[PDB]
RNA sequence: UCCCCUGCUCGGCGCCGGCCCGAAGCGUUUACUUUGAAAAAA
RNA sequence: UGGUGACUCUAGAUAACCUCGGGCCGAUCGCACGCCCGGCGGCGACGACCCAUUCGAACGUCUGCCCUAUCAACUUUCGAUGGUAGUCGCCGUGCCUACCAUGGUGACCACGGGUGACGGGGAAUCAGGGUUCGAUUCCGGAGAGGGAGCCUGAGAAACGGCUACCACAUCCAAGGAAGGCAGCAGGCGCGCAAAU
RNA sequence: AAACUGCGAAUGGCUCAUUAAAUCAGUUAUGGUUCCUUUGGUCGCUCGACUUGGAUAACUGUGGUAAUUCU
């Protein structure tokens, strides 16, 4: 009897044809243009678009004016609108069901910095995350999967302790100015 | 406080059963009137 | 540069001390150590730097934050009274004999094993 | 096994003690006392997770030892007594008092009350008992044994005793129309007016409980506790007034505290 | 959508001992269907 | 007197009993001190035949367990079914005695056998139904090689308590003495298989 | 310190061998019994010494066994 959780899941689930074509042309796609790792990340993204549209569909086999359905509805669709996949114009049960996975991979933080206009691309933009250049409300963010949300799309900046947005400078170019102090004395 | 205790719920059931004995005669002298009318 | 802020204050009469949570902002070094902290918090507390008595120091991911514990108490014989043995072990006025478990034990049943007076003697 | 148990688990406890999951792995076992298992509270537990007094178990017992707890107008140096439904925690160094009373969900909550209201304690009949020589005993929820009652207290009444002599000082009766409590099961903590009783012989009876906007639910006679005469309850009531509003307008309330506060 | 197509000892809830309503007491029994209670935690 | 849906319930009165292995009705302790003409006082601890309460435990009531007919009838003064009167048990009761009657279950699967069977909350897969697993941290049950018997205690058929049997087994001057890691580490054997 | 006394050692921990209406699960009853401890009551209710008794520990001293938490 020790106090431990013993609580976790699977985030994504593997393809059923393991060799098929034009499937691994569009996660080619995928992957190139979001500037992916692996298919682990757009597998998983597809895992939770179908855990939310496979909640979309039990709520919309079920009828109307139950309280449960409107709770957890409206609770669905806020999460939706506050993460920055949906709109105010579009707040129904049926439109979620019309979402993309384009959606959910443009809230990512990668592409977030790559069309935010301070990166040059964006295997430079997961480069500049991963290396600790920027921050989001006084935090910086080590890794390239994080899924801002609407009301925080316009804090996103270079981190004080980076030499791009004003601080100490790195190692090679503190290496190469005793360089050439050195070659200088 | 024996002899306290049992001093004053002797005198609390003497008062309840006077009201109780006050509430028969009524009911009585009710039936009495009912029998009357 | 290194300011204290103090959060979720809250005062016992039953136990002597004031309890609160000590928020620490060190941007640009490293984590300060808690003597530093000590005499701050008894120079904007008017307070001896001897009964306050801090732990649980976890920096935040990024740098410049720190999230702590800290008491203050009223008098020496209350600091003395009711704490934990260590926080006055590392403030330096509490030893412990220097023995292990496993000694403790085996004297423990080697005493066990004799009666009357010479269980002392057994035990050295 | 082949005794009574002395141990509890975390996670096999009660819910609304309302403990975490990971710290440890042993429950605070209440001490035989006044009230039951599952329907109490530890003093450990109220005083370190309810006041926030105390951080450690250490900690709470050098408050306990120091004769600082009163209970009911006692001191109780146990660390691990059952405070119950509506039991008086007095401190004198502080000074401030508690009644310990469910809220609108199935939890106990803190609740200050007035000095003045601390010095008396609403409880339960059990059962009428007859002594040896022919005397009269009550035998009330917190298992305190009344001697010498009126004859006007039933079975399923309540009254109010002084806490500082032990005596009855007046009572109310179990009929429709008083204000009541629901104590235990789904129904818990609402408070609501007495329309109906059911009458079931050989089983458990049913009462009819209506609620201050129109709402009607039902528990078991043994889940009534009448709490005032008519619509005016005898103590102080915790906020919220045991409406159970539901999940809806607690979102929209929630949605309008955080417009007005941001 | 909304009210209607079961009755013969005490009240009080009203009207003029009486009427009315509410109740001590009861209605050929089942399955099915809807609600409510209780239904450990994880 | 008082209560239950229901007493041979609680209470009342009368006549006695009241176990030398025996019910209670205080020959215990600390602190602060005292008032009033020796006697008279408070705040606590310990113990207490009882009654209620609390943690429970125990025996019952209704319903629900995988496979097999190459298992179709089974049980019975060596109790199986019911009745009466008793012993014993903390109590109800074939739980056990003495006397009676021949009962009780079964094709709606009794009975016998197998299980690579501890049961459940649960887990994997999963359109919709379903299939498989659950030794395993929570709940209940069982055991400490296997059967058996018991002391103490409120609660044990207890095994980090005792007593004898067999199997295994330690020390010895050979008369005797001492044991149970399916607890935590570790070792041997075993195996495809599991840590200081 | 030691020792007498009281209390707890029946809790916790490990394993799944036995067990197929057995265990167990939900619902029920003890009006058919027991209950350490805690809490509350009861404890001059009975019509008849200003403190009693002798035994044993711890301790002192003398021993046996090859050996035991032996005596």
């Amino acid at each position: 009897p020790v106090a431990r959780s013993w609580v976790c899941r699977k985030t994504y689930v593997t393809p059923r044809r393991p060799f098929e074509k034009s499937r691994l042309d569009q996660e080619l796609k995928l992957i190139g243009e979001y500037g992916l790792r692996n298919k682990r990340e757009v597998w998983r993204v597809k895992f939770t678009l179908a855990k939310i549209r496979k909640a979309a569909r039990e709520l919309l086999t079920l009828d109307e004016k139950d309280p449960r359905r409107l709770f957890e509805g409206n609770a669905l669709l806020r999460r939706l609108v506050r993460i920055g996949v949906l709109d105010e114009g579009k707040m129904k049960l049926d439109y979620i069901l019309g979402l993309k996975i384009e959606d959910f991979l443009e809230r990512r933080l990668q592409t977030q910095v790559f069309k935010l206009g301070l990166a040059k691309s964006i295997h430079h933009a997961r480069v500049l995350i991963r290396q600790r250049h920027i921050r989001v409300r006084k935090q910086v963010v080590n890794i390239p999967s994080f899924i801002v949300r609407l009301d925080s799309q316009k804090h996103i900046d270079f981190s004080l302790r980076s030499p791009y947005g004003g601080g100490r400078p790195g190692r090679v170019k503190r290496k190469n100015a005793k360089k050439g102090q050195g070659g200088a004395g | 406080k024996n002899k306290e205790e049992a001093a004053e719920y002797a005198k609390l059931l003497a008062k309840r059963m006077k009201e109780a004995k006050e509430k028969r005669q009524e009911q009585i002298a009710k039936r009495r009137r009912l029998s009357s009318l | 540069t290194v300011t204290i802020r103090t959060r979720k204050f809250m005062t016992n009469r039953l136990l002597q001390r004031k309890q609160m949570v000590i928020d620490v902002l060190h941007p640009g070094k490293a984590t300060v150590p808690k003597t530093e902290i000590r005499e701050k918090l008894a120079k904007m507390y008017k307070t001896t730097p001897d009964v306050i008595f801090v732990f649980g120091f976890r920096t935040h991911f990024g740098g410049g934050k720190t999230t702590g514990f800290g008491m203050i108490y009223d008098s020496l014989d209350y600091a003395k009274k009711n704490e934990p043995k260590h926080r006055l072990a590392r403030h330096g006025l509490y030893e412990k004999k220097k023995t292990s478990r496993k000694q403790r034990k085996e004297r423990k049943n080697r005493m066990k094993k004799v009666r009357g007076t010479a269980k002392a003697n057994v035990g050295a | 096994a082949r005794g009574p148990k002395k141990h509890l688990k975390r996670v096999a406890a009660p819910k609304h003690w309302m403990l975490d999951k990971l710290t440890g792995v042993f429950a605070p076992r209440p001490s035989t006392g006044p009230h039951k298992l599952r329907e109490c509270l530890p003093l450990i537990i109220f005083l370190r997770n309810r006041l926030k007094y105390a951080l450690t178990g250490d900690e709470v017992k050098k408050i306990c030892m120091q004769r600082f707890i009163k209970i009911d107008g006692k001191v109780r140096t146990d660390i691990t007594y059952p405070a119950g439904f509506m039991d008086v925690i007095s401190i004198d160094k502080t000074g401030e008092n508690f009644r310990l009373i469910y809220d609108t969900k199935g939890r106990f909550a803190v609740h200050r009350i007035t000095p003045e209201e601390a010095k008396y304690k609403l409880c339960k009949v059990r059962k009428i008992f007859v002594g040896t020589k022919g005397i009269p005993h009550l035998v009330t929820h917190d298992a305190r044994t009344i001697r010498y009652p009126d004859p006007l207290i039933k079975v399923n009444d309540t009254i109010q005793i002084d806490l500082e002599t032990g005596k009855i000082t007046d009572f109310i009766k179990f009929d429709t129309g008083n204000l009541c409590m629901v104590t235990g099961g789904a129904n818990l903590g609402r408070i609501g007016v007495i329309t109906n009783r059911e009458r079931h012989p050989g089983s458990f009876d049913v009462v009819h409980v209506k609620d201050a906007n129109g709402n009607s639910f039902a528990t078991r006679l043994s889940n009534i506790f009448v709490i005032g005469k008519g619509n005016k309850p005898w103590i102080s009531l915790p906020r919220g007034k045991g409406i159970r509003l539901t999940i809806a307008e607690e979102r929209d309330k929630r949605l309008a505290a955080k417009q007005s506060s941001g």
